[PDB]
């Protein structure tokens, strides 16, 4: 009764605040063109399918994680390897790079987050306390980290004490990914209940909830200015949302796309949006006007992870055939 | 000049170590007990690995795709729920070509084999058992599965 | 995603309807599940995207009929000669992913794509 | 010991008026063999999903066929087209040495493929720990070393016989006994040594190949399923047909050059040129095109 | 307990003082326009200066 009335009121307010679309205002901008990109590097050292990857702050080093139980640190300029770290548990599905560059993190089906130190490689900490498998983890600092788990919760930890500083709760499905804002004051989350949520790190409470998809949400990322975000789902669509307007603006889909979306990322200026799919290749979308402008197709299995440099000079894609490809 | 020499020397040792783990990875067979803990054992100079998942929720549609390269699935048997889960696993996209070792009389076996032989196009089978005998049974079914895979590879089946 | 269920002496007849909003009804596989008092959730009946393939549990095979209407995005369950052993709360579940032949977690507790249920006592 | 400057190859004896009509199919089959093996080697190398021991053995077989076919057909074509018959003394010895050595190498490669298939089918759970990279390297080294060490005495044996008189050899290419039969001395040592080498290599390989095929088909027929009873026959029949088409004319020539003189010569020369041309053309079709994972990867590149 | 929490959350989210969408789209458009001169994936950099 009360919940239905509140939902109806929120819907009416949402309809009232909307007067124009993103397509009508961007009907005069010049189109991007045909984006043609080719493979510049090929990194091949893993034995099983790759699950996650993260770039580095200097845009030259990156870390990769695979289901065979290994963490590999690369040098994309010379293709030479740097560090190879074996893991205690073979089922790892996330990895992260510290902004300073002297820490890495990983986690998976063991419901534990492990942090390793590179400037000694020996393990530094083993945070436990979740009830389900970890899906994502992002560093904020040398002593702060945010994680999301399969028990429908997110967490903010303190590495020095090894304890859980804050717990974010309210989702009704497995939380799949998280994305941290440039201001580091808030972040966003998506789960399997077909909804996304905005969390404030300082206070620790949910501020806004967005509901536009029809199935589970797989990937999420922030826009460069921090005033919007995009998310991909299992219904073969992508959607862009807004914070000051609090509603969806644009959707990206095609009539011949059936598979779901696994990864999502943005370009330097926000003009391009990269989406990895389950049909072995990934697409490029124009953010201002929803229109496909390029295809990266070199992998024999499904693309699982996607990243773009901090300088915007190259993109890196991992896959289930155990290869990492750099495109530019 | 010296930095590049050091970098190449560092990469060479990594490659030499990595080439050692591939032989260990291809010589072991993985299993999955579906009634995370890991148990490794050896039978007739053959390495075997088994994992059990019981620390997760009863929503398997997301963490079950991590086990798409396993050799076989050990299903321990309410009958209708087991049949429905068997049908759900049998028709998945990533776990499509996966054999199931049942551990349960002839009526139930026939009902399971009815859904087992409905589809598959001769890519996976079902091995029902009525229960140090279990390990031997699993060993025999694994040998049969790998032999059939090799037969398909060499164009003899 | 919203699913609303409505409707509901031994040997009688009854009919339940369920209306769906928020998603494309045509390309999803739908099903009826039941929860009896003293037991857990159970699977009752299934129906495909176009109604070509229909599946029933052995307990109610023959007595009950499940149908679907894509023009009005609603589905129906018709039960005849109901027995007192059929008193339970009926839910309408929806398969999580489109264009798929697998439906994993419809009988799980804390499922997200399931309605509120209607009580039937016979 | 008086070796002549060079020799003369006449080609097909008694069919010199139709030397151009006979050459019409030879060009086409050599052209097909020159393309299939190169395509197969390129596909095997460039892909990374085709890196298994079976494909390594197939690659060695393709290279062996490519080398075998290229040392005989161009000279035959020159004889048939431009009547270029003159050949030096040392080019004869090198040609004969290469032909025999690579015949032995092809036999060894076939034996290794049979062993690989036997271990794969009859020992499935131990296949990965038995055949590793070191074993493959050792097998290849053994094949090459055995062939080279067994065939190498032949030029020394042929360099000590005095050659007094004619130099015409009625063949298309230089053989061991075809050249040796023009010598002015007794050639008992050549007889015995060549017969011993051929028996030690070819028969020993053929027996093992037959045993492996019998064991494999016996194991296939014991399966409860009966859909493998027909495909196994349909593939093993083609394999055995190609194997026989390679092996039988070799024995025919090796035995006719020293025990049969009543057989007319033109058919002997025609049959001596079949085992050197047909398997190089028919091998990739039955091994590469017919197989599941190479045809679909070839059609994936061109389309 | 669950219903009360849901009602409280819905009440909290019903007052955020949102703004128009046409004003919130021009901001992103201007952001893209102002930074479009330094995006390498839009304007290809000279090959000499390209690290890869
Ligand atoms: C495996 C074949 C080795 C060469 C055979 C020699 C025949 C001959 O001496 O006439």
């Amino acid at each position: 009764q009360e919940a239905e009335q509140l939902k109806n009121q929120i819907r009416d307010a949402r309809k009232a605040c909307a007067d124009a679309t993103l397509s009508q205002i961007t009907n005069n901008i010049d189109p991007v063109g045909r984006i043609q990109m080719r493979t510049r590097r090929t990194l091949r050292g893993h034995l099983a399918k790759i699950y996650a990857m993260h770039w580095g702050t200097d845009s030259r080093l990156l870390v990769s994680a695979s289901q065979d139980g290994k963490l590999i640190i690369w040098d994309s300029y010379t293709t030479n390897k740097v560090h190879a770290i074996p893991l205690r548990s073979s089922w790892v599905m996330t990895c992260a790079y510290a902004p300073s560059g002297n820490y890495v993190a990983c986690g998976g089906l063991d419901n534990i987050c492990s942090i390793y130190n590179l400037k000694t490689v020996r393990v530094s900490r083993e945070l436990a306390g979740h009830t389900g498998y970890l899906s994502c983890c992002r560093f904020l600092d040398d002593n702060q980290i945010v994680t999301s788990s399969g028990d429908t919760t997110c967490a903010l930890w303190d590495i020095e004490t090894g304890q859980q500083t804050t717990t974010f709760t309210g989702h009704t499905g497995d939380v799949m990914s998280l994305s941290l804002a440039p201001d580091t004051r808030l972040f966003v989350s998506g789960a399997c209940d077909a909804s996304a949520k905005l969390w404030d790190v300082r206070e620790g409470m949910c501020r806004q909830t967005f509901t536009g998809h029809e199935s589970d949400i797989n990937a999420i990322c922030f826009f460069p200015n921090g005033n919007a975000f995009a998310t991909g789902s299992d219904d073969a669509t992508c959607r862009l949302f807004d914070l000051r307007a609090d509603q969806e603006l644009m959707t990206y889909s095609h009539d011949n796309i059936i598979c779901g979306i696994t990864s999502v990322s943005f370009s330097k200026s926000g003009r391009l949006l990269l989406a990895g799919y389950d049909d072995f290749n990934c697409n490029v979308w124009d953010a201002l006007k929803a229109d496909r402008a390029g295809v990266l197709a070199g992998h024999d299995n499904r693309v699982s992870c996607l990243g773009v440099t901090d300088d915007g000079m190259a993109v890196a894609t991992g896959s289930w055939d155990s290869f990492l490809k750099i495109w530019n | 000049r010296n930095e590049e020499k050091a970098q190449r020397e560092a990469n060479k040792k990594i490659e030499k170590q990595l080439q050692k783990d591939k032989q260990v990875y291809r010589a072991t067979h993985r299993l999955l007990l579906l009634g995370i803990f890991e148990t490794k054992f050896q039978v007739d100079k053959v390495n075997f690995h088994m994992f059990d998942v019981g620390g997760q929720r009863d929503e398997r549609r997301k963490w079950i795709q991590c086990f798409n390269d396993v050799t076989a699935i050990i299903f321990v048997v309410r009958l209708q729920e087991a049949l429905n889960l068997f049908k759900s696993i049998w028709n998945n996209r990533w776990l499509r070509t996966i054999s199931v070792i049942l551990f349960l009389k002839y009526f139930i076996r026939d009902e399971f084999l009815r859904i087992s032989t409905a589809s598959g196009d001769g890519r996976h089978y079902c091995y029902p058992h009525f229960t140090t005998e279990n390990i031997r049974r699993v060993f025999n079914d694994c040998r049969d599965i790998i032999q059939r895979m090799h037969l398909r590879q060499y164009e003899l089946l | 995603v919203q699913l609303q269920e409505s409707g509901g002496q031994p040997g009688g007849s009854l009919r339940l309807s369920c209306a769906a909003s928020g998603f494309t009804f045509s390309n999803y596989k739908m099903n009826w599940v039941r929860q009896a008092p003293g037991k857990g959730l159970e699977w009752v009946s299934d129906i495909s995207q176009s109604g070509a393939s229909i599946s029933y549990t052995g307990s109610v095979k023959g007595r009950f009929t499940i149908s679907r209407d894509n023009a009005k995005n609603t589905l129906y369950l018709q039960m005849n000669s109901l027995k007192p052993e059929d008193t339970a709360v009926y839910y309408c579940a929806r398969c999580p992913a489109p264009f798929t032949r697998d439906c994993f977690d419809v009988t799980s507790t804390t499922y997200a794509y399931r309605g509120q249920g209607t009580q039937v006592t016979v | 010991s008086f070796h002549p400057s060079s020799f003369l190859l006449v080609g097909i004896p008694g069919l010199e008026s139709v030397h151009i009509w006979i050459s019409i199919p030879f060009c086409a089959m050599y052209l097909i063999a020159l393309l299939g093996n190169s395509t197969l080697l390129f596909v095997i190398k460039t892909e990374r999903s085709l890196h298994e021991p079976m494909y390594y053995f197939l690659a060695m077989l393709a290279a062996t066929d490519l080398v075998l076919s290229t040392s005989t057909i161009p000279k035959m074509l020159a004889i048939f087209w431009f009547n270029l018959k003159e050949i030096s003394f040392d080019a004869c010895l090198t040609q004969m040495f290469f032909i025999h050595s690579f015949t032995g190498m092809e036999s060894g490669v076939l034996l290794a493929m049979a062993f690989d298939r036997y271990v794969a089918i009859c020992y499935p759970l131990r296949y990965t720990t038995i055949l590793t990279n070191k074993v493959i390297g050792k097998i290849g080294m053994a094949v090459v070393l055995r062939a080279v060490l067994l065939v190498i005495p032949f030029p020394f044996l042929l360099k000590r016989l005095p050659f007094c008189g004619t130099n015409i050899i009625p063949h298309t290419y230089c053989e061991h006994m075809g050249v040796a039969k023009l010598a002015c001395a007794d050639i008992k040592v050549n007889i015995i040594y060549g017969l011993f080498v051929a028996l030690l290599i070819v028969g020993l390989d053929v027996i093992l190949i037959a045993l492996s095929y019998v064991l494999i088909l016996r194991a296939v027929f014991r399966l409860p399923s009966q859909d493998a009873r027909l495909k196994a026959l349909s593939t093993c029949g083609s394999h055995i047909c190609v194997i026989l088409a390679f092996y039988t004319p070799a024995f025919f020539s090796f035995l006719t050059h020293r025990f049969g003189h009543h057989i007319p010569p033109y058919i002997h020369i025609l049959l001596a040129n079949l085992y050197l041309l047909v398997p190089p053309m028919l091998n990739p079709i039955i091994y590469g095109v017919k197989t599941k994972q190479i045809r679909e990867r070839v059609l994936k590149i061109f389309f | 307990a669950q219903a009360r929490k849901l009602v409280e959350q819905l009440k909290m989210e019903a007052n955020i003082d949102r703004i128009k969408v046409s004003k919130a789209a021009a901001d992103l458009m201007a952001y893209c326009e102002a930074h479009a001169k330094e995006d390498p994936l839009l304007t290809p950099v000279p090959a000499s200066e390209n690290p890869f």
